[PDB]
Order: C-alpha cells, then structure tokens, then sequence
C-alpha cells in the first residue's frame, strides 16, 4: 500500500514541534558559536553524511558536541529547516552556498533541487561563474547544461571578468568544442590572446596547449610578435618552440560561421496527415527547404520575435486540451539554434492568442493577443527581462484593437491596427498619437527597414502598400505590386540583406500555389524579381503561417525529406 | 432522417428488458427521437440515471428532462436535481472508488497475475458504474496482460466486447469476438453469447449478411442477455436481416436448422409471419405489416438508420421474387399485390429495370410486365463484337504509340 | 493554517517506514519478553500518550537505550508500532481483546477509538457478557452503555452462557436491577440469580446479601428460601433475619418486559405533514390504539420486512429515487434504528424470510443485469455475514416468500419452489391453477393461505398434502379493490383488509377466520377516529414492540 498521508502530516507537524521546541534533543551542532540543538534522526535521513558521523563507531558517537567547520549557519539553518518541515526557501542569492554544503553533508535531495534551480537560473551573466562552479563540484549535468549555453553566450559577450579567473582544463574544453557560435575565428583567437596575457608567466606552460586547440590561420600570421613581446626574457625553449610546432592539428573551418539569413516559418502545412501543423525553413542562399521541430506541444496561434542578438522565442498559443478542443496557456518557451529543441521559459501571466511578439532594449513586448481578461484593459500589454527571466507590465495602449502587428523602430514600440496607430514610449512609458492611414485595411504585416514603417497588404489581402516615415510622421502610397489577376495572393514583409523583400504566395483559378520573392526598389518605388522559388523544393505551407527574418545553422538542421 | 412522432411503445417493457449503461442509453435513444413521450422517457431515464453514480450523463438528462418539463408548462396553458445528491454521491463514489483503489495497488506490491487482473476489472465496473468510458477500459487494458486462464481470457473478452460497445468502437468488439472464438478450440453455452455480441456489432457495422448469419446461428439457452441486447430485438434484427439478404431457399433452410429461431421467432410472431408471407409469395400482407412495425423500430438504437436500407432492400427482393415465376405478369395485378398505386410500381419496376436483377419489359400500353427472355447467343454475338471493335481500337493505340516512342516524338 | 499533503505527505512516511525496516535512526529499543523491537521515540511520542512520558520525564529512563517493558504481547505492541509508522491498523476479529489492554496500557488514543468502534459494532450473539466485563474491567462507558443494553436483551433470551457466571458484584447490580429485561416472566431472572448465586461459596454470598433486595418481592416469598434452607451454612442465625427483613420494602414495581404486547408494524404510510413522504406506525390488537415508529434512514423508502421468531425487526434495499443496499435494525427500547453489513446488491422491495436463525433475502430487483438473473442471497444473524446460496430457478417478479417448518417456500405468480436449506438446493413443488401477482402470503402453522392477486382468491397449500384447494370467498362490497394483508396474531389465522369505492372513504376492518368453517366472521372493526388511511404500497407484518419507548401518533378522529 501507499502509507496513510493523514498519519503522515500528523507525524511530520510533531516532528516539527519536537524542533522548534527543544526536548527530545541529543546531538547540537556547534557552528561559529550556534547552537542547532536537533537530533540524530532527521540529520540523517536527508543527509548521507550524518549516517557515516553517527552510525560509525567514531568519537563522535557517543559525543554529544560536534563542531561542524567549514560550513554557514544560515546554509546549515535552512537544510535543517527542510529536513525537518520540508519547505527548501530558495532565493536568487544563496544558491550558490546551498549546493556547497549540500555537497559537503551529501543531502542528495536539496543537491536536486538546487540543481534544478540552477538549470533555470543559468544565463549570460553568470554562465562563467555557474560553469567554474560546475567545474568545482562534479555536477555533469549542470556543467553539460551549462556548457552548451556558455558556448553560446561566451561568443557573444566575452568580456566577463570571471573568464580571466578559469581552469586550463575548462578553457581548453572551451575552445577546442566545435559548438562556438563566432562569425569569425580571430575573435576567439583574441580572447584567448587576453586570456594568455591577463597573468605572469603562469599562463606560458598552458601556451603550449591553448594554441594546440586554436587553427593555424592565425598561428603563423599576427599574435605571434605579440606574444614573443610578451615573452619572458630569455627564454628560448617557447620562441623557438613555436617556430616549428604548427604543422599539425588539421586545419577545419568551425561551426559558428554558418548563420546564413533564412526565412523562418511557423505552422506550415503538415506533410503527413497525422500531424495538424509543422515548421520549415526557406533557405535564399542554399535553395533548400530546411526541416524544424515541431512547435512545444503543436502550439499553434503563437507569435514569433528574433532579438538583434539572433535569438528565437515563443510566446502565447494554445493546445487542443484533452470535433474542435481548444485551450489557451501561457507558456513560453526558448528555441536552441543548435540542439533544434524548445527549451521553457518563464511562462506569462495571461494568456494569449496569435501574439505580437518585439524585442527592444533587450526586452520582449507581446502586445494584446486576444487575452482571457477582457476587462476594460482587455490589451494585457507586457514586457519580458531576459535579465532577470521574468514578466513585467507596461502603460496600457489607448485603444482595443484586434487582428493587429506591432514592429519596433528608433527604440520605441510601434504597433499598427486597421486604420490607427500608437508609438510607445519605453523610457516614459507613455502612448503617443501617431498619423492616421486613409485605407481600412486588417491582416496584414509589417516589417521594419530602417528608419520606415512598411505595412504591406491587408484586408484574402491585396498589393496596397502604404509606407509610414517615422522622421516625417505622415503615411504615403508607393506603389502595388504587379501580380497576377484573379487570384489572392499571401503577402509576408520582411527584411532581408539589407533590403525589403516579400515573400508572396499566389495562387491562380483552379490552381496550385506559386512560391515566388520580390525585391523591393526603395529609391525607385517598383518590385523586382529577385528570385523565384521552384516548386520542386517547397510544398504548399497553408494560410495561416508566420515568418521572420533569422540565421540558422544548416549543419545541426536536416534536410526535410518530402516529394516536390 | 428519423425522430419521428409514432405512439404506442411500451416503455415500461422496453426499460426492464435491458439492464445496464445499455438500458441508460436506450432510454436516452427513445427520448430524444420520439416526442410526445418523451417527457416519461426522460422521468423514467432520470430515475433509473440517478442510480449507481451517474456523474456527466446525469447533467446532460437532467437538463434535458428540466427542459421537457419546461415545454409542459406553456402547451396547455423543470424538476430540481436535488444537488444534495451531489454531495451524496461524490463523498461516497470516492470513498469506495479510493478504497478499491487502495486494496489493487496492495495486489500490486503482492504481484498476483490473476488478483491484478480481477482487481482491475472491478476498477473497470466501477468506473463504467461511476460513468467513466476510457477510465473503465484501461483497467481492462491492463487486466488484458495479466490473464493466466482460458476462462480469464474469455472474461477478458467480454469485457472489452461491453465498453467497445458504448464507446462505439466495433473493430475492438470484432477483434476480440474473433481471439475468443478462434483460440480456444472452436452446458455453459460460452459461444452462444459471443455470436450474439459479433452480430449486433456487424449490423451496427451497416454489415447485413454477416450478421443475420452470427444470429441465426445464436442458441435461445443464452436467455438472458440484457447488457447487450434483448432477445426479442435479436429475433427482429435476425429476421430483418435475413429477409433482406438470404433467398427464398436460403431463408427456409437456415430459419428451420437452426431451430432456434423458431424459437426466437415465437417470441416476434410479426417477423415470422413476414416470412411465411415472403415463402408463401403473399407480398401483400408481408410490406402492409412491415410498414407497421417499421415506426415502432424507427426509434430502435442500432437500427434506425440501418433499417431503412434493410427495408428498401426488402422491398426490392419482394418485387424480384414475385415477378420471377411469371414470365407474362399484368401489372394491375402486381400492383394489386400491395397497397401501392399503378403509377408508384411503374415507377418502382422502372427503377428495379435500370438497376437490374428483374429482367423485365414493362409494357405501359395495357399496363402488362413481361419478362425479358433476351437468348444467350445474340447478346454473346453482340457483345462479341463489340469487343472484337474495342480490340483493334486499342491495337491501333499501341501500334500508334509504339511508332511514337520508336520516333523519339515528343513534346520537349 | 497550510497543511498541504499532496504528494509531500507519503514521502515522509515513506522514507520513515523505510527507515524503521532498515533498522536505521533508531535510538530505543523495546524488550518484550526477550523480542527486539527497534524503533524510535519521536514516533512513539505523537501515537501514544504514555511513551511521551516514557522518553520526557527527568527521571532515568531518559538515558537508557534498553528498556524492558513488561505485562505487554509482543503481536499486540508490534501491530500498533506499525500502524504507528503506516497508519494502517488491519484488525482481526481474534486479536481484539489484548489490542485494547495494550492500547488502553500505553493510552493510544486513535487506535483505542478505533477498537472501541469495532467492539461496539460487533456485539452480535455470544460475547456481549464477555467484553461486557471487559468494558467494565477496562472504563469504556459509550461501549459499556451500548453492551448494557444489548447484554439486557440478549443475556434475558439466553441465560445459560458460562461467560455470564464469572462476573463482578457491581456489573450484576446494575444488570439485574435494571428496569430494561427483556423476559415477559418474573420467574425466569428469579431462577437466573438462583443457579448464579449457588454457583460457589461463602464470598458470594456476601453478595447475596445485596443481589436478593434486587429483585421484586413477589419472588422473595417464593421457594428461594425453602432451597435456600439446604444450601445455608451451618451455624447462621442473622444471616436468616436479614433475609425475612427483605419481604414487605423496597417498592415492589412491574417490570417492563411484560409490555410485549402482540401488535402489527406498518411501513410507507400516509405522512401527516405534506414536507414527509411516508411514514411507519403501528397498531395494537387489543390496546385499540394506533403508535408510529420512526423511519429507520428518514429519505429512503420501498423497503421489506421480516420478523425473526425472536421478535425482531429488519430493514434491507430500498431506494432514496437511487438503490441502496444498506441495512438496518430497529431497537425495542430506543426507538431508533442501528445499521448492519450491507447486503453486496442494490435491491428494490426485497422479500426477507428468516430460517434457522438465518435471514433469506428472495428476490427483489438484484441488479437486474445478472448473466444469472434468477438468484438469491442470505444473511447470517450470527457471523454478521453475507453468503451466497443456490441461485433461483425461474425468472419471478412481484413474488411473495415464507417459511413453513423450518423450510424455504417462494411464491409467484402460479409457481412454487421450496429451498432445503441443509443441502442447499431448488425442488419443484405444486403448480398453481390460477394466475395472479401483485400478492403476498402467510405463514399459519404448517398450511400457506395466498390471498388476493390480480382479489379475493382464496387458495390453500398443505406442505403435507402438497396441493392447492380453494375455500371461500373474503365477503366485500361491490364496486370495489380490497387490499388484502394475511398474517398470523394470537395463534390464530386473520386478515387485514381496506375497500375503496367511487367517491367513497376507505374503510379499515380485519376478520376472524376459521379453518372448518371457510368464513371470515367480524372480529374488530377499525374505527376512522383512531387510525387514518394508509396508502396503497404500505406493509404488514406481526411483531411485539413496547407502548412505553414508542409513541402514539397524534390525528384528529
């Protein structure tokens, strides 16, 4: 049988009473001068240590006064606590002391549960100090978790203080792994230069080894002189060394210079008729249609934002709940470039539905999205601190729109509906009238080139483009784009080297859909074709698809095996 | 479609008859398809609901039956749930259910083949008496592994037969009608229940032949059969069925061998006089009756819609065994051998001739069927010919496409 | 306060049950008459109120790993430390005497209540004397009360238990001197304190000094002193003054067992207040006088009656309208209703027949989906039981049941099965030449008189002769649906019929029927001023209750 939980609470509340009020008490633990009068019990049965100090036969045996070293109160304090009421009170500060002694007493429960805590803790400002952490205590997993995510986010800051104060051992992990995400390999070989030279002659035995992980085009060229600078005098066992050493090691280009631009797609049609939807890619370079994981749990009607720093997040959507079922959740997820998997984030406060997800100063704006409040503020505006990994709100937007898109420029939130327009203020938080469009139409996207606001479409859609200036504040017409008549065609603005480029989709009478791009002359007003997209390579993908602008690597993707 | 307004069910005999979640939703079937009853259907539903810790089907009749009486409050110009019964009935359908519960996963830590399987199959008429469909079968999903026994896989069968039924899924009833009879080397007349099962599940498969077959071949020992279906229905359903599928030898042969649907004809004396009036050639009186006990079976659960083809399919086979003997047949008389106008089996023989299997002229002028005789050999020369044509037209294509291919034509 | 449990209670218990069957924490150990008993004292201390004390106080036990408790079963105190680390007891019903000492001994109080319930309930024939003085030997006043009452009814019918002998002097004071003896004879407790008394020597009689004034003086008088001369020790003079002096005082006073009046219990009749539905009263034969008694579950209604040669009633199935399979037992004194095992079918309207001390219940709407419609399923007034027996032969609805020298006799609607209990099995008996339902039959003396069905049929059945004859015809107004009810009072064979006509008031009077003769002659009309109209679904049936606990039903004539 399970055993009663009843007489479990009842047990487990005396078990707590015979703590906090000292009477069956045995064994004290000295700490710093601290009396933690407890008992040989409870000390034991979450710890693995206490049972090899009490159940030995040593001294401490029959001893009644242990004097516990190298520990903290307030760490020994809240372990004592949770073995005695359970409750393990883990703030964002003393993490990194509680898996110390949890170490140390080897409690394997709470070394669980911090673990844990550390593994949505980790981010880029302290994956240094969580990975030499993980290199001090054997914690594998956290360290390969860690690890994956230091790759990535060493790359993009390396300018830590922490990075200076590392193992051999673990910088030479670091460097030799073929996971670094670089758009050129001097920037490594730079940071190891400053690596090299940020102590005494300590680093020159370690010289040897972190260039035998570096390639050769740049062990002959420059950041060899500089280093012979840098040398200790007269040593000729490292110049000469050198001289001659760089003949092995086998030249091969890294991982990280192969973020091409591609055009990323959300719910696209399924191939095969078991699944409802699926993601796939557009590859303008390799002209190949590149598979991708499915979204969390099918999350269809969910939005999709690439940060300037070239990171892919998830927000709102809804799972058909367990003929239509559909409910709406609050998940957020965070997509690996590499591992091609979501990982989960911090989830939002409401729900939302096809959200408008923008990044600016490094937050994550979903503006409205059709929330389950539908109060007077029935927007639910929020931001999202990829700092500090949560939600906070924002000033509400003037007016309840519905079907809208939101795109960021000059810093500021500039979110679009029907026929009105409202410009946020992140440093005041604060809305601001914009100009009016003379066209009602809904639908549509909108991609920001620029200093101008492009809204392409809208209602199937049509070709009327209506380009808004942020400097002039005052929306113009431009041109339409040449397509074919009686047909309906699917607009999607976006931005691509350096150019405004469509991706339409036309489909004729009677007729299956025709993939094709155009180029958009900015100073001549006219779409040129810029390239066409055979049929062979990429099938229909439906109506109700998303994309953006992104870099993916095509060597961790696969090709998706599917007829043309 | 159906829910038609006829009267005279018998609510009371149809209710006792069956027992059960079958009972439950037939008593919902009557009520929603036939109105002006069902008010009683629905009090007589609700009162028998209310019993064995109905939860989400109780709401749906009880709705249902607060909206009926809510009609009778205006035409000749709704009752209480009694929500106490909530609190009763979850405070002890958990109580027990957790306790049941508690006393498997003892078994479970005794490791028992058999205890696990009996303990989850009282899980599973728990559940199905709690009301929960999925929940009751993965106790039988899990009780399915755990058989030691031939008789534990009978049991086995029989239960995934039971809830496969109400969850409609009649490819796992035929599936394990299939394992149980097959397997164990084809007075406790075992197969006799299994045969029952296999042939409601066809008809319910809109399958004809098959099914009236499985039930002709169904012993009356069985009795008492209530979770499934009741005998008199079976003997309804087997001679529908077989009037629609089995000929005028084959009808006499398996009705009189099998020698229990004599039985089960004595119980539905209706069905049997149809098909002494369908051998007797008395089409007459065998459709006027049929028409008769068509409304009461319109409101039949697994029969409404299947009945309508089964009928038409009377109707055809009566027309084709009755002109069959006649090779000069007036039409007056044929349509004097069933209430039908002249015009309406004008129209009905048409439609038999252009589908076919009646071989007949209709000669309009003195109203006068007569039998096609067309001899063999010239539909043979004519046919023969007609495929000699087609032959060298199709030689003609392959002659011209293997010039073509020869030619390397083609449009690049 | 938050006390969440979910998924975070087991785990504790969990790893602590682990923790004991490892033998791993513990710091004290029990030594029971030499068994080893690791456990640990933070558990004892929330579970018992003693061991709390054991492992407190300033005295020496503190500090002592080895304890040796005595005067404890090992079984008994390795029960209760398992259920003291799973909370599960598991208790049999052998075991249950020394679980209370030891309970009772270290004062654990979950456990205590949780036997004090069991032996509360399972007070059903023979041991009610036995945990009697062990509820006086060990204060469990709620179950001493409930043993008293049960060992004044029971210890009255039986009188001859050994248990009974071996008794304390207070215990049978307040037994015998109690006004709740169920005997309708005074002679029958005057002889019980006799072969109590004479049962050993000079002690007890010391207290036959004190138990002799117990008893109502036309007793004293009796022959008890004239056998009392032989049984004397010799050489006793004031012991003779002292029992002369016990003749005039001490209120001489009727008892009230003699209050067994022979009446007839009525169920689901027409409720006074408009807010009850149905409603069970009585009437009284000779008293004239129609009582009420209480509805044994107050909402469940359509439920059966049986009355055991040991004048007690029965209540089983019934519906709320939803099935409950639930039982009950009416009290003679408290006028209340104590539940039993529930029967493991929902029955609708079941026909109860008690045989051989055993109750039978036939029919009654089961389940209604059994692959074996046709069953049956008794009860065991002894073992507190339910066994299946040997299923019905034919398929029978609105059947009636009795029993008639000591056999098992069902009756339906023209066929009869009778039930041999010893080998249990179905024998094929005379077939009925009419058809009728809806009826029920009685049981006088060794002849079985069905009457009524649909009337007024009138058909007798001799289980020595094995035939049905007819006899007469019930006399009864025209135009009329009698109701008729057969039962047996006073020995002698009547029936209890209502006529109702068009626009015209039912009418309640019951007849005298005479075996030879074939007629009902006019035994007593019920007058309108006392009983008013019942229904049409009510019961009959005849038992002995008491005017005093019962209470008359107020209605104006």
């Amino acid at each position: 049988r399970q055993i009663n939980t009843e007489y479990a609470v009842s047990l487990l509340e005396q078990l707590k009473l015979f703590y906090e009020q000292q009477l069956f008490t045995d064994i004290v633990l000295i700490v710093e001068g601290t009396e933690f009068p407890c008992h040989k019990m409870v000390l034991a049965t979450c710890s693995s240590y206490f049972r090899a100090m009490f159940m030995s036969g040593l001294s401490e045996s029959k001893q009644t006064h242990v004097h516990l070293r190298n520990v903290d109160a307030a760490t020994l304090q809240i372990i004592i606590t949770y073995a005695y009421t359970g409750n393990l009170a883990m703030n964002d500060s003393t993490v990194e002391q509680l898996y110390e002694t949890a170490c140390f007493l080897q409690v394997e429960d709470v070394l669980q549960r911090c673990r844990e805590y550390l593994i949505k803790k980790i981010n880029a400002e302290n994956c240094v100090r969580l990975l030499s952490f993980a290199d001090l205590f054997s914690c594998e997993e956290l360290k390969q978790s860690a690890k994956r995510m230091v790759e990535h986010k060493f790359t993009a800051v390396y300018h830590q203080d922490a990075f200076m104060q590392l193992s051999h051992d673990l910088l030479i992990d670091i460097l030799s792994s073929d996971n670094l995400n670089v758009e050129k390999e001097e920037t490594v070989r730079e940071a190891a230069m400053l690596w090299l030279e940020y102590n005494t002659e300590s680093r020159s035995q370690y010289l040897s080894s972190v260039l035998s992980q570096i390639r050769i085009d740049a062990l002959s060229e420059v950041t060899q002189r500089a280093w012979f600078q840098g040398l200790p005098p007269n040593d000729k066992s490292v110049v000469v060394q050198g001289l001659y050493k760089s003949m092995p090691k086998f030249f091969k280009p890294r991982l990280g210079m192969t973020k091409e631009e591609m055009m990323i797609f959300i719910e696209a049609s399924s191939e095969n008729p078991c699944s409802l939807y699926s993601s796939v890619c557009y590859s303008p370079q390799a002209e190949k249609v590149y598979k991708l994981c499915s979204p969390p749990a099918d999350l269809h009607k969910v939005g999709t934002v690439v940060t300037p720093d070239n990171d892919i997040y998830i927000a709102g959507g809804q799972v058909p709940l367990k003929q239509t079922a559909f409910r709406t959740v609050n998940c957020f997820y965070w997509f690996d470039a590499q591992q091609n998997t979501w990982f989960p984030k911090t989830p939002m406060l409401f729900v939302r539905i096809k959200p408008s997800l923008v990044c600016c100063e490094g937050y994550i704006y979903a503006i409205g999205g059709d929330s389950v409040g539908g109060e007077l503020n029935r927007r639910t505006v929020e931001r999202y601190d990829t700092e500090k990994d949560e939600w906070t709100m924002v000033s509400p937007l003037p007016c309840a729109w519905q079907w809208s898109a939101a795109v960021v420029v000059h810093d500021c939130i500039y979110v679009m509906t029907l026929n009105l327009m409202y410009c946020y203020f992140p440093r005041s938080d604060s809305w601001v009238e914009m100009a009016m469009r003379q066209t009602s139409r809904s639908f549509a996207s909108a991609a920001a080139f620029g200093d101008k606001i492009f809204y392409i479409g809208g209602l199937g859609s049509s070709v009327t483009v209506e380009i808004y200036d942020v400097n002039k504040n005052e929306w113009k017409m431009a041109a339409n784009i040449p397509a074919k008549r009686y047909s309906d065609p699917c607009v999607r603005a976006v931005v691509i080297s350096n150019s405004l480029c469509v991706f339409m989709r036309e489909t004729h009478l009677n007729e299956r859909a025709k993939y094709v791009t155009y180029q958009y002359d900015l100073e001549l007003d006219r779409w040129s074709l810029r390239q066409h997209i055979s049929e062979r390579v990429l099938w229909d993908l439906g109506r109700d698809f998303r994309c953006t602008v992104g870099k993916l690597y095509p060597s961790c993707l696969e090709e998706s095996p599917w007829k043309p | 479609n159906y829910v038609v307004e006829n009267p005279s069910l018998d609510l009371e005999q149809y209710a006792a008859s069956y027992s059960g979640l079958m009972r439950i939703e037939r008593l919902q079937f009557i009520a929603d398809h036939c109105p002006t009853l069902r008010v009683e259907a629905l009090k007589m539903a609700l009162s028998f609901v209310q019993r064995t810790f109905n939860v989400d089907m109780y709401e749906e009749i009880h709705r249902k039956l607060s909206e009926a009486t809510r009609e009778l409050q205006n035409a000749p110009d709704p009752p209480a749930l009694d929500t106490a019964w909530v609190e009763a009935t979850r405070k002890k359908a958990l109580l027990k259910l957790e306790k049941l519960d508690t006393d498997l996963k003892n078994y479970k830590g005794n490791s028992i083949k058999e205890s696990i399987r009996r303990g989850h199959d009282d899980l599973g008429d728990h559940y199905l008496d709690c009301g929960d469909l999925s929940n009751a079968l993965k106790c039988y999903s899990r009780a399915r592994d755990y058989c030691t026994s031939a008789k534990h896989v009978i049991n086995m069968c029989l239960n995934v037969i039971k809830v496969s039924v109400y969850l409609q899924n009649w490819s796992h009833v035929l599936s394990y009608v299939s394992k149980a009879e097959s397997t164990p080397e084809i007075t406790q007349a075992i197969l006799t229940k299994l045969k029952c099962a296999a042939g409601l599940a066809e008809l319910a498969a809109r399958k004809y032949k098959q099914a009236a077959k499985c039930l002709l071949l169904a012993s009356f020992d069985h009795c008492d059969f209530p979770e499934l279906l009741s005998p008199s229905n079976v003997a309804i359903y087997g001679g529908l069925c077989a009037l629609a599928t089995f000929d005028r030898q084959e009808l006499q042969r398996n009705v009189i061998s099998s020698s229990s649907f004599k039985l089960f004809l004595e119980l539905e004396p209706q069905v049997r006089d149809i098909i002494f009036k369908f051998y007797e050639s008395k089409y007459a009186s065998c459709l006027k009756m049929l028409d008769e006990m068509k409304d009461n079976l319109l409101l039949d659960m697994y029969l409404a819609p299947h009945v309508r083809t089964l009928y038409t399919q009377i109707r055809n086979r009566a027309l084709i065994q009755y002109f069959s003997p006649y090779v000069s047949a007036d039409m007056h008389r044929m349509a004097a051998a069933f209430n039908t106008t002249v015009a309406a089996l004008e129209d009905e023989l048409t439609q038999l001739i252009l589908e076919g299997l009646i071989s007949a002229r209709v000669d309009s002028h003195s109203k006068i069927l007569y039998a096609r005789d067309v001899d063999q050999r010239s539909t043979t020369f004519e046919k023969s010919l007609l495929m000699g044509k087609e032959f060298q037209r199709r030689a003609k294509a392959m002659m011209l496409r293997a010039a073509v291919l020869r030619n390397q034509i083609h449009v690049k």
